[PDB]
């Protein structure tokens, strides 16, 4: 993670719950 | 895709005007700390 700050997940871009902002984070598996 | 100040010559050109004029310091994110 570094989109807002290091996040303890293990998936970069997989193209919402708004974990940071646009990141959808559908499940882990964040930044969509 | 007359005078178009609103149209971008990042973001709208007018948006940048207004955001700059008013005092900011609001976005302390990622490197803000």
């Amino acid at each position: 993670g570094c989109v807002l700050g290091l996040v303890n997940s293990s998936l970069f871009v997989e193209d919402g719950q708004s974990l940071c902002a646009l990141p959808d984070t559908p499940s882990m598996r964040l930044a969509s | 895709i007359f005078n178009l100040t609103l149209l971008e010559p990042a973001r709208s050109a007018i948006e940048d005007l207004l955001f700059d004029k008013v005092t900011i310091a609001d976005p302390g994110y990622m490197q803000g700390y």
